[PDB]
Order: C-alpha cells, then sequence, then structure tokens
C-alpha cells in the first residue's frame, strides 16, 4: 500500500483482444506523457488476453488517468484501471 | 476535528431543514466558544473563502451565532478583515473576492452596518485612481466591488442610495476609459450573433445597471437568513475597522482579464423555466456558483455530476442548460481551462447517466450549435471542441446524425466546418480502425475520412533500381535482418554515395520500413541503432534531415509522427530547436495547418518547460555551482526557443502578407485565420515564461515597424497583465 501510493504505472482491464498499442496511446495520453506501454500476451500464441501496463512520468498524469480514463469506453468496452507496484519481466503474459 | 466536519458538512443531505440545522449548529459552536473560539474561528473564515458556493448558509450561521455572542461575531468581523489584507498580499485574488462577497452579505443578515461595505468600496473604486498601476489591479477591485451587488445591492441602495450613486458615477467613468486591446485574443468567437461574447466588466456592469433600473430586486439567490427575520436585527450590527488596499508592488500579480462564454438563451429552451438573460445578475450568479462547485469537486466527477445537478434556487431556472453552457464556458476558455480538459468529457458523462432522459438532448443541441458557430470560433478552442466531440462519441459507440451538418461538403476544404469533420475523424480513427470510422458517416461524407495510416518506403518492391543509394539500401535491409551492430550499419553507411543528406535517408527509410509493424518496434529499433542517429545527426542540418526523411515515410500516420519525434526529443537524437523548424519547413508546408502539427509543436515545448523546472527544483533543494549553470543554460535553451518559433511565424505571416498585396488579393484566407491563431496559441498556452523574454520580444522581434496584423497579436499578450 505504501508502494501503490508513490507508482506512475497503472494496470488496465477489460481491454477488447482487437484493442492496439496505438489507442491506448492516443487515449491515455489525453490525462499526460506515457513513458511506456506493454501489452498483455497470450503464453503460447503471443495474442493480446485484455490487459495493459500504461507508465507515466509523473505521479500526477496517472491519477487523472485513475480520475477520468477509469471507467470510460475503448473499442466499446468499459476499461477499468488500478494501480500497480510497477511491471516485471514476465507479468505480460 | 469534531467541529470542522460539523461545519463543513452543514446543508448537506439530511432529514432535517436547513433552517433546524443551522440554529442548532449555532447552539453548538457557542456552547465550545469558551474553549474553541480560536479555532472555531479558523474554520468559518476557512469556509468563508474556500465554499462561497456555500455563501448564503454560512453568512446565516455567523449571523446566528452573532445573535448569541455579540463580541464574537466582532472578533470574526476582525478576523475577516485581517484574512483578506493577507489574502491581498499573497497575491490570491480569486479568494479575496469571496470574502468581500461574504462580508458583503453578511450586511443582510445585519452582521456588519451597510455604511462600512460603503465604504469599504470606496476606497475600492478609489483604486481605479491610483497612478501608474496595472489596468488589471484597477479592474480587480471594481470587480470585487461589483460582483458582490447582486447579494447587497439593495440592502446598500436603501441605506446610502446618494453615496452609492457617487460610486458608480466613479465606477462608469473608468470603466469608460479602459483600454479593450486583450479583447480579441480571449473571445471564443469574434461574431456577434447570435450571442456577442462581452469583456467581463462591461456584461457585469450591464448586469448591475439592469438590477439597479429593477429596483434592486433579483429572483434566484436563496436567502436562509430571511427565515431568521425575527432573531437578526440592525441592534447586532458591527461597524468595520479601516480598510486600506495594499499598494501596487514589483510581486503584485492580479488575475488576467476574461470574457465572458455565451451561447444559449431561453428561446432554446421553449419547454422549460424562462432561462434568465445574459444581463441580469441572476445569470452571472447561476453559472459564478456553478463554476465553483466544480472548483470544489473536479477530482471527483461522480460528486461534482451530483453537485451541478442538486444545484437549489430561489426560483426554477433549466439547470441542464445552465450545467451545460458552464461546462463548455471552462473548456473553451482562454487563455487556458480551469482544470485538465479531459475532466469536462467525463464529467459529461457522468451528468447523461445521471440524468438520461433529458441532459443527452440538450448536449446534443448545443454540440449543433457549436458546429455551427465554427466560422469564427478562436483556433484554440477548435482544438479542444474536436478532441472533446470525438471521445465523446467513442463513448457512444461513434453514432451520430452527420447529415445535420451536410453544409460543409460544398465549402472549401480548409474552412471551419469540413476542416473540423476532417480532424474529428481523424481522432476518432485513432481510437479504433480505418475501415470502421470510414462506416460510421454517410457515402457523401467518405471523401473526409483519414487515409489508411500505410508507411511509405523509397526503395521497395516499386522503385526503380535507379536511385541513389538504391544498392546501399539493399544491404541496409538484409543488415538489419540479421539482426547486426551499429558498427556493421556504420560500414554499409560508407558506400553511400554524397552531412551526407543520403546516408540519413537510407538508414532512416530502411530502419523504419522494417519497424513499421508497431509503436514498439519503431521505439526499439531507435534505441538498438542509437548510435548511428546521434552521430548522423550530430549536426543541426543532419537533425532536421531526420525529421525530413521520418515524415516523408510516415506522413499517413501522424500519430506515429508524433510519438517518434517524442522519442528522438527524449534520447537526444534531435532537439527541440530542430522540431520547431522542422514545424515551418516547406515540407510541411501542405499540412501546416493540421492539428497534429501543433501537438507537436506543444509537447515539444511542454518537454523543454518541464526540463527547466526539473533543474530548477534540483538547485532549490541543493541550496551547487554546477547546477546554477545548468539552470540558465536550459534556461538559455527554453528562451532561443520560443526566439525561433516566434521568428519563423513572423517570416511565414510577412510572407503571406508581402504575397497578398503583390497579387492584390485578400489577407482574410483560412490559412491565415489558421496561422496568425496558432501564434496567439503560444502567447496563451505559455504566457507565464514568454512574460520573462518582454524586453527582448520588444526589441529584436515584435518591433513597432512590423506589419499591424502581427504586432496586435503581441499587443493583445501585452495587454493580459497591462
Amino acid at each position: 500500500e505504501k508502494l501503490l501510493k508513490k507508482s506512475c504505472t497503472l494496470y488496465v482491464g477489460n481491454l477488447s483482444f482487437y484493442t492496439t498499442e496505438e489507442q491506448i496511446y492516443e487515449l491515455f495520453s489525453k490525462s499526460g506523457d506515457i513513458k511506456k506501454i506493454i501489452m498483455g500476451l497470450d503464453k503460447m500464441k503471443k495474442t493480446a488476453c485484455g490487459f495493459c501496463f500504461v507508465e507515466y512520468y509523473s505521479r500526477a498524469d496517472a491519477e487523472n488517468a485513475m480520475r477520468y480514463i477509469n471507467g470510460t469506453r475503448l473499442d466499446d468496452r468499459i476499461i477499468r484501471t488500478d494501480w500497480d507496484a510497477g511491471f516485471k519481466e514476465g507479468r505480460q503474459y | 476535528d469534531h467541529l470542522e466536519s460539523l461545519i463543513c458538512k452543514v446543508g448537506e443531505k439530511s432529514a432535517c431543514s436547513l433552517e433546524s440545522n443551522l440554529e442548532g449548529l449555532a447552539g453548538v459552536l457557542e456552547a465550545d466558544l469558551p474553549n474553541y473560539k480560536s479555532k472555531i474561528l479558523r474554520l468559518l473564515c476557512t469556509v468563508a473563502r474556500l465554499l462561497p458556493e456555500k455563501l448564503t448558509i454560512y453568512t446565516t450561521l455567523v449571523g446566528l451565532l452573532n445573535a448569541r455572542n455579540y463580541n464574537f461575531g466582532g472578533e470574526f468581523v476582525e478576523a475577516m478583515i485581517r484574512q483578506l489584507k493577507e489574502s491581498l498580499k499573497a497575491n490570491n485574488y480569486n479568494e479575496a473576492v469571496y470574502l468581500v462577497r461574504f462580508l458583503s452579505d453578511l450586511v443582510n443578515c445585519h452582521v456588519i452596518a451597510a455604511p462600512s461595505m460603503v465604504a469599504m468600496f470606496e476606497n475600492f473604486v478609489s483604486v481605479t485612481q491610483e497612478e501608474d498601476v496595472p489596468q488589471v489591479r484597477r479592474d480587480w477591485y471594481v470587480y470585487a466591488f461589483l460582483s458582490s451587488l447582486p447579494w447587497v445591492g439593495k440592502e446598500l441602495y436603501e441605506k446610502k442610495d446618494a453615496e452609492m450613486d457617487r460610486i458608480f458615477a466613479n465606477t462608469e467613468s473608468y470603466l469608460k476609459r479602459r483600454q479593450k486591446t486583450h479583447v480579441p485574443m480571449l473571445q471564443v468567437w469574434t461574431a456577434d450573433k447570435p450571442h456577442p461574447q462581452e469583456e467581463y466588466l462591461d456584461c457585469l456592469w450591464a448586469q448591475i445597471q439592469k438590477l439597479k433600473k429593477d429596483r434592486w430586486q433579483e429572483r434566484h439567490i436563496l436567502r436562509p437568513y430571511l427565515a431568521f427575520d425575527s432573531i437578526l436585527c440592525e441592534a447586532l450590527q458591527h461597524n468595520l475597522p479601516p480598510f486600506t488596499p495594499p499598494p501596487h508592488t514589483e510581486d503584485s500579480v492580479y488575475p488576467m482579464p476574461r470574457v465572458i462564454f455565451r451561447m444559449f438563451d431561453y428561446t432554446d429552451d421553449p419547454e422549460g423555466p424562462v432561462m434568465p438573460g445574459s444581463h441580469s445578475v441572476e445569470r452571472f450568479v447561476i453559472e459564478e456558483n456553478l463554476h465553483c462547485i466544480i472548483k470544489s469537486h473536479w477530482k471527483e466527477r461522480k460528486t461534482c455530476a451530483a453537485q451541478l445537478v442538486s444545484y437549489p434556487g430561489k426560483n426554477k431556472i433549466p439547470l441542464n442548460y445552465h450545467i451545460v453552457e458552464v461546462i463548455f464556458a471552462e473548456l473553451f476558455q482562454l487563455p487556458a481551462p480551469p482544470h485538465i480538459d479531459v475532466m469536462y468529457t467525463t464529467l459529461l458523462i457522468e451528468l447523461c447517466k445521471l440524468q438520461p432522459g433529458s441532459l443527452p438532448q440538450v448536449l446534443a443541441q448545443a454540440t449543433e450549435m457549436l458546429y455551427m458557430r465554427l466560422d469564427t470560433m478562436n483556433t484554440t478552442c477548435v482544438d479542444r471542441f474536436i478532441n472533446w466531440f470525438s471521445h465523446h462519441l467513442s463513448n457512444f459507440q461513434f453514432r451520430w446524425s452527420w447529415e445535420d451538418w451536410s453544409d460543409c461538403l460544398s465549402q472549401d476544404p480548409e474552412s471551419p466546418k469540413p476542416k473540423f469533420v476532417r480532424e474529428v475523424l481523424e481522432k476518432c480513427m485513432r481510437l479504433s480502425y480505418h475501415q470502421r470510422i470510414l462506416d460510421i458517416v454517410p457515402p457523401t461524407f467518405s471523401a473526409l475520412c483519414p487515409s489508411n495510416p500505410t508507411c511509405i518506403y523509397k526503395y521497395g518492391d516499386e522503385s526503380s533500381n535507379s536511385l541513389p543509394g538504391h544498392s546501399v539500401a539493399l544491404c541496409l535491409a538484409v543488415a538489419f535482418k540479421s539482426k547486426a551492430t551499429n558498427d556493421e550499419i556504420f560500414s554499409i553507411l560508407k558506400d553511400v554515395p554524397n552531412f551526407n543528406p543520403l546516408k540519413i535517408e537510407v538508414f532512416v527509410q530502411t530502419l523504419l520500413h522494417l519497424a513499421a509493424k508497431s509503436f514498439s518496434h519503431s521505439f526499439s529499433a531507435l534505441a538498438k541503432f542509437h548510435e548511428v542517429f546521434k552521430t548522423l545527426a550530430e549536426s543541426d542540418e543532419g537533425k532536421l534531415h531526420v525529421l525530413r526523411v521520418m515524415f516523408e515515410v510516415w506522413r499517413n500516420h501522424p500519430q506515429m509522427i508524433a510519438v517518434l519525434v517524442d522519442k528522438m526529443i527524449r534520447t537526444q537524437i534531435v532537439d527541440c530547436a530542430a522540431v520547431a523548424n522542422w514545424i515551418f519547413s516547406s515540407e510541411l508546408s501542405r499540412d501546416f495547418t493540421r492539428l497534429f502539427v501543433w501537438e507537436i509543436l506543444h509537447s515539444t515545448i511542454r518537454k523543454m518547460n518541464k526540463h527547466v523546472l526539473k533543474i530548477q527544483k534540483e538547485l532549490e533543494e541543493a541550496k551547487i555551482e554546477r547546477l546554477q549553470e545548468k539552470v540558465e543554460s536550459a534556461q538559455s535553451e527554453q528562451k532561443n526557443l520560443f526566439l525561433v518559433i516566434f521568428q519563423r511565424f513572423i517570416m511565414i505571416l510577412t510572407e503571406h502578407l508581402v504575397r497578398c498585396e503583390t497579387d492584390g488579393t485578400s489577407v482574410l484566407t483560412p490559412w491565415y485565420k489558421n496561422c496568425i491563431e496558432r501564434l496567439q496559441q503560444i502567447f496563451l498556452q505559455h504566457h507565464q515564461i514568454i512574460q520573462q523574454y518582454m524586453v527582448t520580444l520588444e526589441n529584436l522581434l515584435f518591433t513597432a515597424e512590423l506589419d499591424p496584423h502581427i504586432l496586435a497579436v503581441f499587443q493583445q499578450f501585452c495587454a493580459l497583465q497591462a
């Protein structure tokens, strides 16, 4: 809980399987500058499984994403954002 | 901590009436006076300046408490005057206005004698007499006074009509001699119809005039204290300690002038309550209170929507229209919205969920109106309109009755309406897929849809082997595929026949074409061969050529161009100045008025600004000599970035003007409107930073000789703090 409060990384869920890294850049860039995005893939086919990580350069931008992007639509699906301790190699599957 | 909760939450949801909660809280605060008089006074002074939307609820409380303890009321009134002086000293003019309004309304509660406020306002208005002080200083004191009148105007005129008329005469003569140079730079629309966008003081003045003409009677403001007419009386009044407005100093920062956003009138809502006119104080109070409600809850979109919708009034009003108008007034406010743009988009969605059967129709009606008034809407506002509307659409399956906008089809593509439609479809595509967006519009609109974002390879399966560096590119292609190293690529590039402009072209063309699968591949590619880039783009001419070649490859994919430019800046492959020069280059000439261009420029300026703040924050903490020099060097690159941009603007605008005079054609073309307002936008989005360059700008760039079309934009910028 002490970590989640300094993080600039959001875990995004309920993404459609057809959602791309570019669409996520367009949407999440509305709250601030994105440092990096890592899409979640199938451990076998290497195909999207409905989630991703969004890292912002500043805490303020990630908070505005949690305030205004969370709960809105992308590819007509209501998406969810949650604070995340940070990406770790392997968690993209 | 208990009192703070009772005070802050008083007036919210409850089973007991407000009058019952107020009277109750009053007794609770009195009993706790002997032990928490100092705390209670602090909390009451806090709510006075932080919760202006609850003005009359707290002034009633203070009145009920003053009626139980006259001395307490005296110390509070004294503490308020103290706070006001403090707020003014800390340049918190916005909060100062709320305190002044609170003292004013206290007159109605009979906590403060009317002559005390009349006296205070005479002093306020005299500021318009001070010499060699900013018009924005004089303006504020006049605004603090006039904006308090909807609440205390009747009580003051019945007590000191003669003294009040004198003040008005002096107020009017000052308003008549104010400069309006800033107006053109702050209006959302320049057209007079259907609604003039009025300078805030002229508008407020007209509203006060009408109120006076109406014998100071207004029908909107909720006055809880009227319910205690038997408990609140003159016998309990206090006289205010003399008040001297703090003199103008070097560190004095005053609010910028404003223009009143206006789009609705009662004929837009024939089936609902009659909408208060533009020149009635009721309209002013309604918007002022709705703006404050957002200011208090912008962070909580759900709570913000609930608070807006539950806004109470003495009489019925078409609240949904007032809410929508206030949200657009904030989003389109110049220079900038009070809060982050995206918040407004989500707020409107939350409002639609809360009032599904009425708000959507109003928003739809408003959207149609905004489109129809596009011809004179300022470019900075148009971008926000484009971004809001496209985002909104993606939240409602991109459904829209485009046929209503069929009038854009037969106009010059560069015109506001058709350009608006194309930019919107471009943004929608970024949140969707090409064929999908191509399909949401009617057949007659297909030509306005964005082109398929495909990569363009100069040395691919189509070009002639007779192209300079053809054979070289061929080797680069296989080299990258075999996961070669920088050294390898460095060797291959030597076969390039001539800063070698061809080395860059074959390298950029090939490398990008191979990583054209996604943003990730492209980014990683920029990382892998980062050494190659920094070497080829060592000179300014090299950084400009990299950008030029990158554009020739990705011109059909604006978003790709933006993310690549941002990466090249952050990894220092190119610098901000190179991007600024690239923006005004001949290659981008046909795309100059497109949104993405300005998005890249501002995103580039922002990175420079944040870089300056970063170093400043560091030198701040470590206070060593190795930084004080780093700061002044970064601030040097920042200042130079702005000088180059202004330089290029003056250059292309002068060229345009000379060309028009040469050919005898009019200067007012769609290209021009866009170019002159983009210059305006530079000053608007970064006025704080640019004010540091005044002396330089006045002597080197925006000189007295400069064609007035261009110099005026600079003079308008100057007026924001004059």
